[PDB]
RNA sequence: CCGCGGCGGUGCGCCGCGACCGGCUCCGGGACGGCUGGGAAGGCCCGGCGGGGAAGGUGGCUCGGCCGAGUGUUACAGCCC
RNA sequence: CAAGCGUUCAUAGCGACGUCGCUUUUUGAUCCUUCGAUGUCGGCUCUUCCUAUCAUUGUGAAGCAGAAUUCACCAAGCGUUG
RNA sequence: CGCGGAGCCUCGGUUGGCCUCGGAUAGCCGGUCCCCCGCGGGGUCCGGUGCGGAGUGCCCUUCGUCCUGGGAAACGGGGCGCGGCCGGAGAGGCGGCCGCCCCCUCGCCCGUCACGCACGCCGUUCGUGGGGAACCUGGCGCUAAACCAUUCGUAGACGACC
């Protein structure tokens, strides 16, 4: 059973291609492998764009389906999305893979120590858990 | 990557598996393929069977003991399927063969080593699914296994086995995460730093 | 006190089909796999590294057992990720299939 | 005639002018191919047969682009055609429901390879013609043809396959 | 050409209670319990309607030859659901010029048991599938009864002995007797 | 002899660097011409003129808590095209 | 393909006038190999393979009641004699 | 078995990762208040994750040495430290879990000083007590069979075999 029902405005991050990381309201479909597709606050024309590149999100709006961007521009801009989006739990998994590609080797040094103490003072509680849990046993 | 290779043959394609792992034969690298029986192939059951069966009559007339060797665990029928995609009238082959090396079942070390998957020799990947197959377990025994009974009762033993540590592992994680929220106000300024450069959010 | 020689494979030398062409060989790096990739790669030395049996000398060192041929990367090889690699003496086969040493020093960062 | 992505080079040309006939016809085609240099080529195999027209005895005038009023808005393109099969040579209505007359018969140029192995040498393209919703016979168009019209992208593969060419994870398809 | 949806609702009645492991359809009524999976033929099965009042099986991208089997699954389901309400009865009538076909059940269903057939010596001998309840009729003569719940396995096993009962090297069109199927019914029929 | 000053030849053996140049293979930028004096789009609005899907609609039916959801039809615009 | 025969009825079994193929156990063409010559006909014995199934196993046909019989399928498992 | 001293040679390497089952038009995990079974397993309910964050895009552990004199952290580690009980057999070869001796006080911040600073240069670093082949110390065990010759034939060419 699906959850994500290819609307007349789904909003769509497009997984990649030449405008990769950036979310799209679907418009209106084409074909049975292409949109028509626009991202207004996202930096995207309305333009064709396969379901092959595209993976499809929780949100909907409600432009009706060929309307002509000043009304997906609104719909987009209340509701919501570059807010709501960033709330999600997409946003800051992405923007968390970004942020170890744009680490430098000192940062990394720094995760290296406090790794390291964190993995103790949480050590040290799994070992005193599994002593609470050996006397509560007895 | 390095070291040791172990892939599970379960759900794999045949062939489209035994060209990867060749591949890497020949660039030095240890592959360990496991698990054969699992390992599947397109085209529905019988189709080749027939192939199979085909393989059997091709056998030097004059004397057959020379003539080719049908072997039939899927182990190494496998073996067979990576050879033909090695060199291996050369010595850089037979030394890439020996790199090499397959069961039928999960054995001693490979039991216990975490084991690797290789999505486009996949069969769910690679195939459509409104369409037939084989186990090259059920093919090899219809051809002259006489080990589809015993490597089952023996998996179906290790299953078992394996499910207690699987299950214990899953108990010690529950304890790491409990533990984290019974210890985070002094490591509540290290995890900080953990989350702004990615790394554990 | 580790790596620094970057990891990889010596694959085959500079082939067509029914010839082969042992100046360039071609070197699968670990690590790399596309040709956007690969231009770190361009110009850094490498090394295939051996003992072999007599004594040899070791700058910064003592007489030790160990012996290299000395290159360096040229330029990438098809989409992949392979990169080709001309070292100083032709490579003696027996490497097929074995490390090479692709170091950093001529950084170009 | 071969394919890439077909544009469609517009053209007029006349039959040049004798003595006798001092300001002969001009006749726009819409000639319907990869560039210039062959949809030039194109009117003349194309007014050859129509006209006693020919390349020593003519001239284009214009050539060039016509190039798309309504590009950002879908469409349902219809094309009476003409084709050369193994046998014999046959019309056909077809449906493309692309949004721009040109990638909808670069499509078309892309069935009647697949649907009925005619190379593009084969071809001949009678006209276009972009069509409102009713009016279309195809069922294959007819259905993306509605308001609430709805998707799931049911047994999603994964490409990037040999980004890991391994993995311990096994795959997912379901999303 | 590809048909972006065609789906099927089955209308389940008050007496049942299907519920749906995933794919794999369980049915419990009155009768008993009977199960069956569709992990082969891929398509979303929802039960969509509250209380508990609609199987509805979906297809979805699928071109003609899957577009087949939406009806199909709803027909097992429906097929299930009268088997696990009225229960199904195959009446199976022996014919004959001559030998008298002796028949006689011998454990509860499960063995069916041919003397006499056209005078062979050999008393075929025939099993059952589990479930599948056979007995010798009363209000008529020469007559089985085969009840059970599921109509796969009630049929097949009409057909075992419809089949175990096949004369050889004859003209069949003279040499017509065995037992067949004479009507495919229910045990209650409401 | 100490200069290793200035000139002319080299390197015992392993090496490393630099800057010109030739040929290449690449990679960043940035400025313009034309064109159906480009098509397309955007924003701002405005004042108009028409047509289709189809409603913040209405209505037959369904499902859920008047409201929300589904289908069905006339089509004006209080959506859009 | 099909005009007929088959009491009737095309096609159970057959099937004209036509027409499309295989096959290399028939003979021809040909002259590619061999004339510093590859032992030239049959018989015996002995292997193995093919099917282009004569028997037998399992089957579908018949203008098959039985009996007996031809048509065909998988089929080359074991048979083919004095 | 342990733990000792030289030296032919043959090489590949240059952190590890110690684990479910499988599904794929689905899964993952939690928690059970409740129910059944043998600390577990199964069930039902709810709550979370599911372009997956108890994510192989993964996790871990550190990598110039020690001084000493603060804070954060405090019983961690060791002596091929030493005995006993486990569990593991598919071709185990490995874990695991308990006494006692002596020794040490190490992860993270910081002060504070130090280590041939070899005067821009290469095979640097380890898996290394590698694999194998030759020889110098102690304790405990060890203590042949095979082939020939002969005989026999159960076998025969000789060979082979009983
Ligand atoms: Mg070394
Ligand atoms: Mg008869
Ligand atoms: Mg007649
Ligand atoms: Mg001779
Ligand atoms: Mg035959």
């Amino acid at each position: 059973v699906f959850r994500r029902f290819v609307e007349v405005g789904r909003v769509a991050y497009v997984s990649f291609g030449p405008h990769a990381g950036k979310l799209v309201a679907i418009v209106d479909v084409i074909d049975q492998n292409r949109a028509l597709v626009d991202g207004p606050c996202t930096q995207v024309r309305r333009q064709a764009m396969p379901f092959k590149c595209m993976q499809l999100t929780d949100f909907i709006l409600k432009f009706p389906h060929s309307a002509r961007q000043k009304y997906v521009r609104k719909a987009w801009e209340k509701a919501d999305i570059n807010a709501k989006w960033a709330a999600t739990r997409w946003a800051k998994k992405i923007e968390a893979r970004e942020k170890k590609a744009k680490m430098t080797d000192f940062d990394r040094y720094k995760v290296m120590k406090a790794r390291k103490m964190r993995n103790r003072l949480i050590k040290l509680e799994v070992k005193k858990l599994q002593k609470a849990a050996l006397l509560k046993a007895s | 990557e390095g070291q040791v290779l172990v892939l599970d043959g379960r759900g794999h394609l045949l062939g489209r598996l035994a060209a990867i792992v060749a591949k890497q034969v020949l660039l030095g690298r240890k592959v360990v393929v496991v698990r054969c029986e699992g390992i599947n192939i397109s085209g529905n059951f019988y189709r080749n069977k027939l192939k199979y069966l085909a393989f059997l009559r091709k056998r030097m007339n004059t004397n057959p003991s020379r003539g080719p060797y049908h072997f039939r665990a899927p182990s190494r029928i496998f073996w067979r399927t990576v050879r033909g995609m090695l060199p291996h009238k050369t010595k850089r082959g037979q030394a890439a063969l020996d790199r090499l090396k397959v069961f039928d079942g999960i054995p001693p070390p490979y039991d216990k080593k975490k084991r690797m998957v290789v999505p486009a020799a996949l069969k769910v990947v690679r195939l459509k699914p409104t369409r037939k197959f084989a186990y090259l377990g059920r093919l090899a025994h219809e051809v002259g296994w006489k080990y589809q009974a015993v490597t089952a009762t023996l998996e179906e033993k290790r299953k078992e086995k394996a499910k207690i540590h699987y299950r214990k592992k899953k108990q010690l994680m529950r304890l790491r995460k409990q533990a984290e929220k019974n210890v985070e106000k002094k490591i509540d300024r290290f995890t900080e730093v953990l989350k702004t450069h990615g790394f554990l959010v | 006190s580790g790596r620094l020689w970057s990891k990889a494979i010596f694959a085959g030398y500079k082939r067509g089909l029914r010839n082969q062409r042992e100046h360039t060989a071609l070197l699968k790096i670990e690590g790399v796999y596309a040709r956007d990739e690969t231009e770190f790669y361009l110009g850094k030395r490498c090394a295939y590294v051996y003992k072999a049996k007599n004594n040899t000398v070791t700058p910064g060192g003592k007489p030790n057992k160990t012996r290299v041929i000395w290159g360096k990367v040229t330029r990438a090889h098809g989409n992949s990720g392979m990169v080709r690699a001309k070292f100083r003496s032709n490579l003696p086969a027996k490497a097929i299939g074995h490390r090479i040493r692709v170091m950093l020093y001529p950084s170009r960062i | 005639k071969a394919s890439g992505t077909l544009r469609e080079y517009k053209v007029v040309g006349r039959c040049l002018p004798t003595p006798k006939c001092r300001t002969p016809p001009l006749y726009r085609m819409r000639i319907f191919a990869p560039n210039h240099v062959v949809a030039k080529s194109r009117f003349w195999y194309f007014v050859s047969q129509l006209k006693k027209m020919k390349k020593s005895s003519g001239e284009i005038v214009y050539c060039g682009q016509v190039f798309e009023k309504s590009p950002l808005r879908v469409k349902n393109f219809g094309i009476w055609l003409r084709y050369d099969s193994r046998s014999g040579t046959h019309n056909m209505y077809r449906e493309y429901r692309d949004l721009t007359t040109a990638g909808a018969v670069t499509q078309c140029y892309r069935d009647m390879g697949a649907r009925h192995r005619a190379r593009a040498h084969s071809i001949q393209i009678m006209k276009v013609e972009e069509i409102a919703a009713s009016k279309c016979r195809r069922p294959a168009v007819k259905q993306f043809h509605d308001s609430k019209i709805k998707f799931p992208l049911p047994h999603r593969v994964l490409r990037r396959q040999h980004k890991p060419r391994f993995t311990t994870k096994r795959p997912n398809t379901f999303f | 050409m590809k048909t972006i949806l065609s789906n099927q609702t089955v209308d389940i009645p008050e007496n049942v209670d299907i519920t749906l492991k995933g794919r794999t359809v369980i049915v419990k009524g009155p009768r008993g319990t009977l199960r069956r999976d569709f992990n082969h033929i891929n398509v979303e099965l929802s039960l969509l309607g509250k209380k508990k009042k609609r199987l509805r099986v979906d297809k979805w991208w699928g071109n003609r030859k899957e577009l087949a089997t939406v009806r199909t699954i709803c027909s097992h389901v429906q097929n299930m659901i009268k088997g696990v309400t009225l229960g199904f009865r195959y009446k199976m009538r022996s014919v004959y010029a001559h030998f008298p076909i002796n028949v006689v059940i011998q454990e509860n269903g499960s063995l069916v048991e041919i003397r006499n057939f056209l005078g062979e010596k050999y008393i075929r001998r025939v099993r059952m599938r589990p479930g599948v309840a056979c007995s010798v009729s009363q209000a008529q003569k020469d007559e089985l009864i085969l009840e059970g719940n599921d109509i796969e396995l009630v049929s097949n096993s009409a057909a075992l002995i419809q089949q175990a009962t096949t004369v050889k090297n004859k003209d069949i069109r003279k040499f017509l007797d065995g037992i067949y199927v004479s009507e495919k019914g229910t045990v209650q029929q409401a």
